[PDB]
RNA sequence: UUAAAGUUGCUGCAGUUAAAAAGCUCGUAGUUGGAUCUUGGGAGCGGCCGUCCCCUGCUCGGCGCCGGCCCGAAGCGUUUACUUUGAAAAAA
RNA sequence: GAGUACACCGGAAUGAUUUGGGCGUGCCCCC
């Protein structure tokens, strides 16, 4: 189940076993791309990009027009972030707690929720470690909020 | 967290003869699997099997008839040489002339009387009688 | 002329003739509107199981994706060149010994035996989709691959089943069936 | 129960089951032809869009975000499309 | 069961059920051996040949029984097979 | 002091009520980790299968032939466990 | 040619004449 929550769920995507592109989609993979280097430019994430591209312009995932996934294809134009999205959202989710925590210190439920955060913060940084991404002296720190947005 | 495909498998395909079924899906498939129902097959213990491929892990559909006690799997995969395949086949199987074991070789996965035959040793899978 | 080969070997009758046919009906129709550079690699000749051969075409990688929009009316024409004579494009892909620790650059998924197979078989049917692998043992240990075919544009490739299998087998040595489901479209 | 078919299973016995429980893997989500009588162009949306969607042609808002599929704006056409 | 010269030691070979495939043991009440009998083509007749089965207690006892009868007559020839 | 002791349980013991699951969670060591990279044919010993050769290449020579060819080698080969083998392994 | 389901044409068919449109390829309007 979740990592941290005793909770077990399953809800995820599920794709199709055919792995051809549809016939009905006229677009080829240079528009895509172009589309791919327009919503990048305009400041969003790999996140939303799939979404935006699977909802108005029709195509259901890039790896069937193309063959670089989304981030690939940011990492080869080379206007892709320099830290990975889920790490950012991490660290913004725990300078938010930490940010609610200055001012009510009796709120143990958030001290709770902030040590699980910083524990999950580790574990992927930890990841990114071994994986040769981040810089080996590359630490999280309590006070450095402020410089990673 | 599955650990070992291969021990809920035999777990599965034991439940699933010993409660009556006539066939049992694997959710994974491996190809150390294929080749242990393929030793079954071979020493004539269950029938006609089904591979269904997908694009993520296949899965397997086995026609029991009704020639298994049970068929398991020991873990770890301990490594045994020739001169100890006797101990280990008096104190695992239920009799001398019927049941197998199986353990993995480089010349090929097979039951410990043809790795007696070929003298030749490795790691043992599980055993089926 | 069109057909390239590896080395300087002189190609047999066949080859040259179809390559000649080729570029004769490109010139007649109005197909040289796109098929000025696009060349063919080479070409066999095999008996498939009935009273009828089929022809096989090797086709260039990279230049297979100018190929997908044209097979739609270019095995009609070869089919009005011949009669009881059945043709089908396929490309061509090489395959690397595994490396075994006694034989130097990394050896990529897309070389490998299996995805060359499966390449194989994904392009031997072009018109139908494939549907699914199904693939049945035999009680001696033998295979027995299944595959299921695209419901729709089903009319025109039906009758192929038997010269799928043979060139498929010869290629391979795979004993193959064809079936088509309804149970999705 | 003893003796099913499980390699060959009805259609209404597959689509009972969930979608990651079936023999395959199949999504039965899918895509859709959207079109309103005001403007004269089509677009092509999904199921479930999740986002809210403006027409290309600036006509109005035709998808809404909601748990499970969109709802569409009254007035609109739309047909399944499939390969 | 054999020896040097090929002879059978056992004093006797057990009954085995027709629908799981296991053996029939000597205390076990609950085995029923059922005969079915067949009809002729022409008109339909009672001729005095019959179809011989056997189920063991377990199945009768979990309660498919009659299903594993309705499926070895059907494979027999019996049932109709559109049914 | 050993077997009986499956009452020290690696083979091979127990933990709701007889002895026994930390109040709960996170977590560094330690332990354990999903699928997928290799295949078939040719000839043959024979009545499908008992049995056979093939799938690491690149300066010096003798089973030899009539400047053309193999043969052996002073010189290498991703590393480990596993497995079979040989040597080295005091006597009683 | 941007509005619709419409007006000009070209490839193409049998010296001459040519068959209602939309892009969501199968259903949406016109009679």
């Amino acid at each position: 189940g979740r990592m941290h929550a005793p909770g077990k769920g399953l809800s995820q995507s599920a794709l199709p076993y055919r792995r051809s592109v549809p016939t009905w989609l006229k677009l080829t993979s240079d528009d895509v791309k172009e589309q791919i280097y327009k919503l990048a430019k305009k400041g969003l994430t790999p996140s939303q990009i799939g979404v935006i591209l699977r909802d108005s312009h029709g195509v259901a995932q890039v790896r069937f027009v193309t063959g670089n996934k989304i981030l690939r294809i940011l990492k080869s134009k080379g206007l892709a972030p320099d830290l990975p999205e889920d790490l950012y959202h991490l660290i913004k989710k725990a300078v938010a707690v930490r940010k609610h925590l200055e001012r009510n210190r009796k709120d143990k439920d958030a001290k709770f929720r902030l040590i699980l955060i910083e524990s999950r913060i580790h574990r992927l940084a930890r990841y990114y470690k071994t994986k040769r991404v981040l810089p080996p002296n590359w630490k999280y720190e309590s006070s450095t909020a402020s410089a990673l947005v | 967290v599955r650990m070992n495909v291969l021990a809920d498998a035999l777990k599965s395909i034991n439940n699933a003869e010993k409660r009556g079924k006539r066939q049992v899906l694997i959710r994974p498939c491996s190809k150390v699997i294929v080749r242990f129902l393929t030793v079954m097959m071979k020493h004539g213990y269950i029938g006609e099997f089904e591979i269904i491929d997908d694009h993520r892990a296949g899965k397997i559909v086995v026609n029991l008839t009704g020639r298994l006690n049970k068929c398991g799997v020991i873990s770890p995969r301990f490594d045994v040489q020739l001169k100890d395949l006797e101990k280990w086949q008096n104190n695992l199987l239920p009799s001398r002339q019927f049941g197998f074991i199986v353990l993995t070789t480089s010349a090929g996965i097979m039951d410990h009387e043809e790795a007696r035959r070929k003298h030749t040793g490795g790691k043992i899978l599980g055993f089926f009688f | 002329a069109k057909i390239v080969k590896p080395n300087g070997e002189k190609p047999d009758e066949f080859e040259s003739g179809i390559s000649q046919a080729l570029l004769e009906l490109e010139m007649n129709s109005d197909l040289k509107a796109q098929l000025r550079e696009l060349n063919i690699t080479a070409a066999k000749e095999i008996e498939v199981g009935g009273g009828r051969k089929a022809i096989i075409i090797f086709v260039p990688v990279p230049q297979l994706k100018s190929f997908q929009k044209i097979q739609v009316r270019l095995v009609r024409e070869l089919e009005k060149k011949f009669s009881g004579k059945h043709v089908v494009f396929i490309a061509q892909r090489r395959i690397l010994p595994k490396p075994t620790r006694k034989s130097k650059q990394k050896r990529p998924r897309s070389r490998t035996l299996t995805a060359v197979h499966d390449a194989i078989l994904e392009d031997l049917v072009f018109p139908s989709e494939i549907v699914g692998k199904r693939i049945r043992v035999k009680l001696d240990g033998s295979r027995l691959i299944k595959v299921h075919l695209d419901k729709a544009q089903q009319n025109n490739v039906e009758h192929k089943v038997e010269t799928f299998s043979g060139v498929y087998k010869k290629l391979t040595g795979k004993d193959v069936n064809f079936e088509f489901p309804e149970f999705q479209l | 129960p003893l003796a099913k078919d499980l390699l060959h299973p009805s259609p209404e016995e597959e689509k009972r089951k969930h979608k990651k429980k079936r023999l395959v893997q199949s999504p039965n989500s899918y895509f859709m032809d959207v079109k309103c009588p005001g403007c004269y162009k089509i677009t092509t949306v999904f199921s479930h869009a999740q986002t809210v969607v403006l027409c290309v042609g600036c006509s109005t808002v035709l998808c809404q975000p909601t748990g499970g599929k969109a709802r569409l704006t009254e007035g609109c056409s739309f047909r399944r499309k499939q390969h | 069961m054999q020896n040097d010269a090929g002879e059978f030691v056992d004093l006797y070979v057990p009954r085995k059920c027709s629908a799981s495939n296991r053996i029939i043991g000597a205390k076990d009440h609950a085995s029923i051996q059922m005969n079915v009998a067949e009809v002729d083509k022409v008109t339909g007749r009672f001729n005095g040949q019959f179809k011989t089965y056997a189920i063991c207690g377990a199945i009768r006892r979990m309660g498919e029984s009659d299903d594993s009868i309705l499926r070895l007559a059907k494979a027999d020839g019996i049932v109709s097979k559109n049914f």
